[PDB]
C-alpha cells in the first residue's frame, strides 16, 4: 500500500509530465510592447499525460489565464459551458487545421453552438441526440428507430 | 473573363526575390500578375489556377 | 412594419420561378410582351427580370408570424 | 499500411458524418436571420455571429493591427500641417481648406482618435498578433479595381476632400445592416455583428 | 489645456468618491465587527 | 543537505543538474537559416526542413511553408 | 510624333543572372546620351544580340509618323507608312508599372518605367523628365535596331 | 553521371554515419537525450541521419533536371505528383516504417 | 502546514472579493487586491492553533445600492460541515436582516447538511463552495467570456424585441461554475459578450435552468 501509492510529491492522475520551450507562435508568450510591436516571447511550458486541471490551476507560479486543458468534459466541469463551446472549437479546429487544411468558421460554430445548446454537453450520439425533445419522428430515423416510436 | 485584377506566385518563385531588385520584373516570370484582365507576367499553375 | 430582408433569397427565386413557370405551362395568362419564345423556364425569368410576377411571398417568422411580400417589392438578386 | 488505413477509415468516418448530420439537419437560417433548429429554439442570434454566407467571404489583411505606435501613426493620422507634403497629393484648392478649416482638422483628428481605439478592440480580439482575417468584400482588390477603371494615374495630386473620405464611411457603415431595428438593444447588436468588417 | 484641467480635477473628484466610499465602508465594518464578535 | 560533506554536496549538485538535463526536451532540429524573414515578427531568425520547404521561425514560433 | 524616348544603348550582359529560357534572354544594357539604365527581355531566338552591340532604341507610342494613334488590333493590311521600317526589332505591350524616388515633400528625380511587350518584361530607368512621356495602362511600341557602327 | 556519385556518397556517408550511432550505444555512450530512453534517442539519430539523407539526395535529383524535364513539368505545374515523387524515382525510396 | 494555510486562506479571501465585487456589492479598493504580507500583519501568520482561526476571516459585505442587504462568507473550520454547524451559522443570521451566505467548506459537506441548505432556502438563500473551487478566479481564464447578468426588467426587453419565448434560448444550468460565480438562479438570462473572428464582437444570451 506504501509503495504503490503514497504521493510523496505531486498530485494524482498527472502519470507523466512533459517540460517543453515552445518553438511555434502558438504557445509563446505574446506581449504587446511600449512602442505597439507584440514581440513574441518564448517561456516554459509544461505538457502532460493526465488530466486534472483544478489542482493544476490552484499552484503557484502557474498562471491560471491560460492553462489550457484538451479534454472537453474536464472543460465542462471546471470552466462552464461557455467555457467548453470555446475549447471545443479549438480542439476541433486543431484536428483539422494540422494536415493544412481550412475549414470556415461558420460549420465551426454551428457544430460548436449545437452542441452546447441545453446547458448540458450534447453528444452526437444517440444517448445526446434522442435525449433532447425534437418529436418522435426525428428520433426513430436516426438510432433506436423501434424503440422511440 | 472581363477586366479581373490579381496577384499570386508561380511554384517556382524564389524567397529572396521580393527583396532585392528586380521585385516587378522577375527574372524567372514568376510572380503573376493580372491587370483590367491581361496577363502582364508569370507562368501560371495550381497556384494561380 | 416589415422587418424582413428587402432581398429575394435564392430559395424565393428558385421556387417562385419553379411555381410561375408551372403557371405558364397550364396557360396562365402571361405578365410581359413574349418576343417569340416558349420555354416555361425563360417566361418566368422573363418575367422575373420584369417584375411582373403576379406572386406574393409569404414568409413565415419564428414566433408564428408572417410577413407578405410582392416579387415587385423586394429587391431580385440575380 | 496505406491499403490497410483505407479499408478501414471508410468504414469509421462514415459513420461520423451521418451522426453530423442527424444532429443538425433541421438547423436552418429563418426570416428572423436568426438560426434555428426544429423547436425553434434559436441556436445562434445570427448565422456565424456575423450573418454571413460561406460562399462571398475571402481571406484579407488587418492593416492596423501589427504595426506599431509609430508607424500605425505616421500611416494613419492625416497630417494637415506639412504644407509641402499635401500639394503632392490633393489639389490646389483642397490644401487651403485642411490648412485652415479648423472643423476639418478636428474631424480628422477624430478618426483617427477613432481607428486607436479600435486599435486597441483589434488586439484583444486577435492577441497573438494574427493579420490574416476573413471578411466579405474584398477591399484591397475593390480600390485596385477602381484604379484601373478610372484610370488612377498615383502620380498627379488627386481632387478628394479628405473629408469625404470620413463621411462617406460613415454613411456607408449605415447601410451595412445585418440586424436591424432602432432599439438600442438592436443598435448594439448591429454594432457588434459588423464590428470586424467596419 | 484648460479642458485638461477641467477633466484631471473630475478625476479627482472620482478619487474624492473614492475616499467617502472607503470611510464609508469602513464606518459599517466598526458597527459589523461587533457581530463577528458575538456570532462566537 | 547543508550539513552534508563537500563531496557529497557536489554530487547531489551534479545529480540534480543531470536529472534536469536529461528532462530537458530535445530542441527539434532543422537547418538554421537567415534567408526567411518571419511575416509576423520581421526578425531572420528562421529554421528551415525540406521534405517543400516547411519553416519556423524561432523568436515568435510562426511557421509556413513554400511549395 | 508620339516618340516618348529614344537613346542608343550597348550591351553591358546578354543574360548576366544566367539564361533562364531558350528563346529570350536578359538584356542589361546603359544607354549612350541620357545615361538611362535598361533591362530588356528579346526573342533572343529570331534577333540575337551578343555583348558590346549597340542600338538604336526608340520607344514609341504609336507607329505612323503623323502620330494617328492606333487602335491596338492586328491588321497586316495597311498601306500607311509606319516607324517599324527602320527598325528591325518591333514589340507592343503596356506600361504596368512607373515607380521613382519620390519623397514625402518633394519630387521625383529617377524614374522607372516597366513594360510587358505581352510577357517580355522590360524596365527603362533614369532621369525623370526624360521619362515624362510614360503613363501607366497606356499602350507602347519598342523598336531597336542594331547600330554596325 | 555526376548526381549518380553524389548519391552513393551521400549514400556511403549515411551509412557510415549510422555505423557510429551503432558504436556508441553499442559501447555505452550515446546518452539519453532527454525526454527519452535509451533506446529512442538511438531510433531518433538513426531517423534523422537517414532522412537527411533522404533529403539531401532528393536536393541533387532536383538540381540535376534539366528545364526540358516531364517529371519536373508536372510537379512545377502542381498538376500531378510532388518533389518527393521525383526523389523517389531518380535518387532514393527511402525508410519504409510500419505504424 | 503552517505557512501554506496563510497562503491558501488569503488566496481564496482574494476570490471571494472578486466574487462579490462582480455581483455588484461593495468592496473596498484595499480589501480587493491586497498581498500576503499585510495578510501576515492583518491576522497573525499563525494558522496552526493560532490567531488567523477561521470563522476569524469571515466576511459581511452589503450590496452597492441597498446598504441593508448584506450577505455573509463563513469559514468552517470542520473539513466536512454537517447539520448543527450551519445550524448555528444560521442561528445567529436569525438576529439580523441577512438573507444571503456563502459555506467556504474545507472538504465536502455531508449529503444530509445539503438539505438543510435547501431547506432554510427561500427565506435565507445560502450556498455552498470548496475552499478548493476558490482558489483561482475562473471568470479571468482566457476561454470564459464575459458574462453579464440581465436584470428583469431587460430580459422582457430582449425576449421581447426577438419575439421569442423564454424557452427558446440556450440554457445554462444551474450548477455550472460560472452560473455558480454569478450566484444566479432558476429563470434567469445570462448576457454573454464573446470576442469572435468573423464579427468582432457577439453578444448571446443564455437561460439558466
Amino acid at each position: 500500500n506504501m509503495l504503490t501509492d503514497m504521493t510523496l510529491q505531486g498530485i494524482e492522475q498527472i502519470s507523466k509530465v512533459y517540460m517543453h520551450l515552445p518553438q511555434t507562435d502558438n504557445k509563446k508568450k505574446i506581449i504587446i510592447t511600449e512602442d505597439g510591436e507584440f514581440k513574441a516571447l518564448q517561456e516554459w511550458i509544461l505538457e502532460t499525460d493526465g488530466v486534472s486541471l483544478m489542482r493544476v490551476l490552484s499552484e503557484k507560479d502557474v498562471d491560471p489565464v491560460r492553462t489550457t486543458s484538451n479534454d472537453i468534459v474536464e472543460i465542462f466541469t471546471v470552466l462552464g459551458i461557455e467555457a467548453v463551446r470555446k475549447a471545443l472549437e479549438r480542439e476541433l479546429y486543431h484536428v483539422i487545421s494540422f494536415d493544412g487544411s481550412y475549414v470556415n468558421y461558420r460549420h465551426l460554430a454551428l457544430l460548436c453552438d449545437t452542441m452546447t445548446c441545453r446547458g448540458h454537453l450534447m453528444a452526437i450520439t444517440r444517448h445526446g441526440v434522442n435525449r433532447q425533445d425534437t418529436g418522435p419522428l426525428m428520433k426513430c430515423s436516426f438510432e433506436e428507430t423501434v424503440d422511440v416510436l | 473573363p472581363g477586366h479581373i485584377n490579381c496577384i499570386r506566385t508561380h511554384s517556382t518563385h524564389p524567397d529572396d526575390e521580393d527583396s532585392g531588385p528586380y521585385k516587378h520584373i522577375s527574372p524567372g516570370d514568376t510572380k503573376v500578375v493580372v491587370e483590367n484582365g491581361e496577363l502582364i507576367m508569370g507562368i501560371l499553375c495550381k497556384k494561380s489556377l | 412594419k416589415r422587418i424582413t430582408t428587402p432581398y429575394m433569397t435564392k430559395y424565393e427565386r428558385a421556387r417562385v420561378l419553379g411555381t410561375r413557370a408551372l403557371q405558364i405551362a397550364m396557360c396562365a395568362p402571361v405578365m410581359v410582351e413574349l418576343e417569340g419564345e416558349t420555354d416555361p423556364l425563360l417566361i418566368a425569368m422573363k418575367e422575373l427580370k420584369a417584375r411582373k410576377i403576379p406572386i406574393i411571398i409569404r414568409r413565415y417568422l419564428p414566433d408564428g408570424s408572417y410577413e407578405d411580400w410582392g416579387v415587385d417589392e423586394l429587391i431580385i438578386s440575380d | 499500411e496505406g491499403l490497410i488505413d483505407t479499408a478501414v477509415k471508410t468504414a469509421e468516418t462514415g459513420y461520423i458524418q451521418r451522426r453530423l448530420i442527424k444532429s443538425m439537419e433541421s438547423v436552418m437560417v429563418k426570416y428572423d436571420a436568426t438560426v434555428r433548429n426544429s423547436i425553434n429554439q434559436v441556436v445562434q442570434l445570427r448565422y456565424g455571429e456575423d450573418g454571413l454566407a460561406g460562399e462571398s467571404v475571402e481571406f484579407q489583411n488587418l492593416a492596423t493591427l501589427k504595426p506599431s505606435n509609430k508607424a500605425f501613426e505616421k500611416k494613419f493620422r492625416f497630417d494637415y500641417t506639412n504644407e509641402r507634403a499635401l500639394r503632392r497629393t490633393l489639389q490646389e484648392d483642397l490644401v487651403k481648406d485642411v490648412l485652415s478649416n479648423a472643423h476639418i482638422q478636428n474631424e480628422l483628428e477624430r478618426e483617427f482618435e477613432r481607428m486607436r481605439e479600435d486599435r486597441e478592440v483589434l488586439r484583444v480580439i486577435f492577441p497573438t498578433g494574427d493579420s490574416k482575417v476573413v471578411l466579405p468584400c474584398n477591399l484591397l482588390r475593390m480600390i485596385w479595381n477602381a484604379q484601373k477603371i478610372f484610370h488612377i494615374n498615383p502620380r498627379l495630386p488627386s481632387d478628394l476632400h479628405p473629408i469625404k473620405v470620413v463621411e462617406g464611411v460613415k454613411e456607408l457603415s449605415k447601410k451595412l445592416v445585418i440586424v436591424n431595428g432602432d432599439d438600442p438593444l438592436s443598435r448594439q447588436a448591429q454594432e457588434n455583428a459588423t464590428l470586424l468588417f467596419n | 489645456r484648460q479642458k485638461l484641467l477641467k477633466e484631471q480635477e473630475e478625476k479627482r473628484l472620482r478619487e474624492k468618491e473614492e475616499q467617502k466610499k472607503l470611510l464609508e465602508q469602513r464606518a459599517q465594518y466598526v458597527e459589523k465587527t461587533k457581530n463577528i464578535l458575538m456570532f462566537t | 543537505e547543508e550539513m552534508a560533506s563537500d563531496e557529497l554536496k557536489e554530487m547531489r549538485k551534479n545529480l540534480t543538474k543531470e536529472a534536469i538535463r536529461e528532462h530537458q526536451m530535445a530542441k527539434t532540429g532543422g537547418t538554421q537559416t537567415d534567408l526567411f524573414t518571419c511575416g509576423k515578427c520581421k526578425k531572420k531568425n528562421c529554421t528551415y526542413t525540406q521534405v517543400t520547404t516547411f519553416v519556423v521561425c524561432n523568436e515568435c514560433g510562426n511557421r509556413w511553408k513554400f511549395c | 510624333a508620339g516618340i516618348l524616348f529614344e537613346d542608343i544603348f550597348d550591351v553591358k550582359d546578354i543574360d548576366p543572372e544566367g539564361k533562364k529560357f531558350d528563346r529570350v534572354s536578359r538584356l542589361h544594357c546603359e544607354s549612350e546620351s541620357f545615361k538611362m539604365d535598361l533591362i530588356l527581355d528579346v526573342n533572343i531566338q529570331i534577333y540575337p544580340v551578343d555583348l558590346g552591340d549597340k542600338f538604336r532604341l526608340v520607344i514609341a507610342s504609336t507607329l505612323y509618323e503623323d502620330g494617328t494613334l492606333d487602335d491596338g488590333e492586328y491588321n497586316p493590311t495597311d498601306d500607311r507608312p509606319s516607324r517599324a521600317d527602320q527598325f528591325e526589332y518591333v514589340m507592343y505591350g503596356k506600361v504596368y508599372r512607373i515607380e521613382g524616388d519620390e519623397t514625402s515633400t518633394e519630387a521625383a528625380t529617377r524614374l522607372s518605367a516597366y513594360v510587358s511587350y505581352g510577357g517580355l518584361l522590360m524596365r527603362l530607368q533614369g532621369d525623370a523628365n526624360n521619362l515624362h512621356g510614360f503613363e501607366v495602362d497606356s499602350r507602347v511600341y519598342l523598336l531597336m535596331k542594331k547600330l554596325a557602327f | 553521371s555526376k548526381t549518380y556519385q553524389d548519391i552513393q556518397n551521400t549514400i556511403k556517408k549515411a551509412k557510415q554515419d549510422v555505423i557510429e550511432v551503432i558504436e556508441k550505444a553499442h559501447n555505452n555512450e550515446l546518452e539519453p537525450t532527454p525526454g527519452n530512453t535509451l533506446r529512442q534517442t538511438f531510433e531518433n539519430q538513426v531517423n534523422r541521419i537517414l532522412n537527411d539523407a533522404r533529403d539531401k539526395t532528393g536536393s541533387s535529383a532536383q538540381k540535376s533536371l534539366s528545364e526540358y524535364n516531364n517529371f519536373k513539368s508536372m510537379v512545377v505545374s502542381g498538376a500531378k505528383g510532388s518533389k518527393i515523387n521525383i526523389s523517389q524515382v531518380i535518387a532514393v525510396v527511402g525508410q519504409q516504417n510500419v505504424e | 502546514d503552517d505557512e501554506e494555510e496563510t497562503y491558501r486562506l488569503w488566496k481564496i479571501r482574494k476570490t471571494i472579493m472578486q466574487l462579490c465585487h462582480d455581483r455588484g456589492y461593495l468592496v473596498t479598493q484595499d480589501e480587493l487586491d491586497q498581498t500576503l504580507e499585510e495578510f501576515k500583519a492583518q491576522f497573525g501568520d499563525k494558522p496552526s492553533e493560532g490567531r488567523p482561526r477561521r470563522t476569524d476571516l469571515t466576511v459581511l459585505v452589503a450590496h452597492n445600492d441597498d446598504p441593508t442587504d448584506q450577505m455573509f462568507v463563513f469559514f468552517p473550520e470542520e473539513p466536512k460541515v454537517g447539520i448543527k454547524t450551519i445550524k448555528v451559522y444560521c442561528q445567529r443570521m436569525q438576529e439580523e436582516n441577512i438573507t444571503r451566505a456563502l459555506i467556504v467548506v474545507q472538504q465536502g459537506m455531508t449529503p444530509s447538511a445539503k438539505q438543510s441548505l435547501v431547506d432554510m432556502a427561500p427565506k435565507y438563500i445560502l450556498e455552498q463552495f470548496l475552499q478548493q473551487e476558490l482558489l483561482i478566479n475562473i471568470t479571468e481564464h482566457e476561454l470564459v467570456p464575459e458574462h453579464v447578468v440581465m436584470t428583469k426588467e431587460e430580459v422582457t426587453e430582449l425576449l421581447a424585441r426577438y419575439k421569442l419565448r423564454e424557452n427558446q434560448l440556450p440554457r445554462i444550468q444551474a450548477g455550472d461554475p460560472v452560473a455558480r460565480y454569478f450566484g444566479i438562479k432558476r429563470g434567469q438570462v445570462v448576457k454573454i459578450i464573446r470576442p469572435s473572428e468573423t464579427a468582432g464582437r457577439y453578444i448571446t444570451y443564455r437561460l439558466v435552468q
